[PDB]
């Protein structure tokens, strides 16, 4: 089968900046090369085709270019939006993608916001109970949330899930989830999760009382 | 503008057959214009296509589903179909169906997609829906649904029947030990309109064609 | 004589050999090639009874010396996923039979934009 390789495998760039991601075919294929784009939770959508046919309603902004066995996607003046994997795909022989290029914008430091969530008193009939902390709008990606039960640091009991950067401001979403039994839940009271990010001069804590 | 709907199961038995079916409006299937394709995803093996169907009923197929594939089309109800036989876990993806184009100097290109069809091949049990809680709220107020203990993959929620979608997160799913995922859905929303306004997550398990309403209100 | 093939560029085209069978007779297939501008390109073989498996016995580079796919063969059919100059000219389908037949169809595939 022709491989199509792709380059880089992911870039961090700031809006308005020009990028372009390489895209090579493993043997010629004329201009039979398509270009498509993947936003979060999304099907790809055409960008261009015959190698540089801008799709109709696709932005000017996007241009594609190439014959034989190498191409370029350049987007030439980067926006929050254009946060996706960007795929190129053959018409030459059996057809086959590249295995995309992920575009990350690079923004301004924002500090998290942070909510804390006791378990609902539904859930507790159930020998579980799940407590929620939230971090809200945040970038970069990287943070560290700590669970603190009566001050006695957990380990071992939590999860934590980020959302893919926003379409429309670039920041991140974060929920860590601790989880006890009900008996453990119900022999303490202070249940506290404390966040440390870039944007915080110093961490962040927010506690509930009851169990 | 042509739209395209997928449907079908999202949990299939090993060595038993996935049957997928697209649905196509705003336009017809009756034309060497277009072709019919399916495609899918897998965060592996990336995106391959499967094989695409002339109006004719002309089928072409990636050799390297190896025959298991098979594509049909009933123009009279504007659909289009996919049967994938000896199913492995190999095979668990994102469906699409989409629509090709092509010409004499550019080849074939997918124009529309359909969103896409978890398909997930598991020798488990049945499938399971999902209990959902609340995540009540305490300037700006953070309310959320807990949406626990489901299988399989994918639940989708909404606020307010499609109402509320401003500072709407929904987290990705996490496996629990269990074998069953969990997840959160959460939204800010002006802390004056707690007393006033209705909150209600509308939380869809196709796999288990489940659906469940919960309401969150501020806890006594 | 011939079945005539007009196809266009990258479109795809099937050839379709009127096939007739008897149950539990032994069939090979084989497609021969001679481009425009001879060549077995493949042989297959199965007891006649979609749910029919078959055995493929022989294939040829050809295709594959001009960095091209081969066409695809089922019983009964030659597919070309994307038609290109190179796969113009004249196809010779024959089947052979245990219970004594051979028959043969021949396809002239030729290009929609050259008129007469």
């Amino acid at each position: 089968d022709i491989q199509m390789t792709q380059s880089p495998s992911s870039l961090s760039a700031s809006v308005g900046d020009r990028v372009t991601i390489t895209c090579r075919a493993s043997q010629g294929i004329r201009n039979y090369l398509n270009w498509y784009q993947q936003k979060p939770g999304k099907a790809p959508m055409l960008l261009i085709y015959g190698a540089s046919s801008l799709q109709n309603g696709v932005p000017s902004r996007f241009s594609g270019s190439g014959s034989g066995t190498e191409f370029t996607l350049t987007i030439s003046s980067l926006q929050p939006e254009d946060f996706a994997t960007y795929y190129c795909q053959q018409s030459y022989r059996t057809l086959t993608f590249g295995p995309g290029t992920k575009v990350d914008i690079k923004r301004t430091v924002a500090a998290p916001s942070v909510f804390i969530f006791p378990p609902s008193d539904e859930q507790l009939k159930s020998g579980t109970a799940s407590v929620v902390c939230l971090l809200n709008n945040f970038y970069p990606r990287e943070a560290k949330v700590q669970w603190k039960v009566d001050n006695a640091l957990q380990s071992g009991n939590s999860q934590e899930s980020v959302t893919e950067q926003d379409s429309k401001d670039s920041t991140y979403s974060l929920s860590s989830t601790l989880t006890l039994s009900k008996a453990d839940y119900e022999k303490h009271k202070v249940y506290a999760c404390e966040v440390t990010h870039q944007g915080l001069s110093s961490p962040v804590t927010k506690s509930f009382n009851r169990g | 503008q042509v739209q395209l709907q997928e449907s079908g199961p999202g949990l299939v038995k090993p060595s038993q057959t996935l049957s997928l079916t697209c649905t196509v409006s705003g336009g017809s299937i009756s034309s060497n214009d277009y072709y019919w394709t399916w495609i899918r995803q897998s965060p592996g093996k990336g995106l391959e296509w499967i094989g695409f169907i002339s109006y004719n009923g002309d089928t072409y197929y990636n050799p390297s589903l190896k025959r298991r594939g098979t594509i049909s089309v009933d123009t009279s109800k504007i659909q289009f179909s996919l049967r994938l036989s000896s199913v492995t876990a190999a095979d668990t993806a994102v469906y699409y169906c989409a629509r090709v184009r092509t010409s004499s100097t550019t080849s074939y290109y997918f124009d529309y997609w359909g969103q896409g069809t978890l398909v997930t091949v598991s020798s488990a049990a049945s499938t399971k829906g999902p209990s959902v809680f609340p995540l009540a709220p305490s300037g700006t107020a953070a309310l959320g649904c807990l949406v626990k203990d489901y299988f399989p993959e994918p639940v989708t929620v909404s606020w307010n029947s499609g109402a509320l979608t401003s500072g709407v997160h929904t987290f990705p799913a996490v496996l629990q030990s269990s074998g069953l995922y969990s997840l959160s859905s959460v939204v800010t929303v002006p802390s004056s309109s707690l007393g006033t306004q209705t909150y209600i997550c509308n939380v869809n398990h196709k796999p288990s064609n489940t659906k469940v309403d919960k309401r969150v209100e501020p806890k006594s | 004589r011939l079945i005539e093939v007009s196809v266009e560029e990258n479109h795809p085209f099937t050839l379709r050999a009127p096939i007739q069978r008897i149950y539990g007779v032994r069939y090979t297939e084989t497609w021969s090639f001679l481009p425009s501008l001879e060549d077995q390109l493949a042989e297959i073989s199965y007891r006649f009874q979609a749910d029919q498996p078959w055995i493929v016995v022989n294939t040829s580079t050809l295709f594959d010396e001009l960095e091209l796919d081969p066409p695809e063969i089922e019983p009964g059919v030659l597919k070309v996923l994307r038609t290109e100059k190179q796969y113009l000219g004249v196809y010779i389908w024959n089947m052979r039979g245990s219970d004594g037949t051979s028959t043969y169809a021949t396809f002239l595939v030729t290009w929609k934009g050259d008129e007469k």
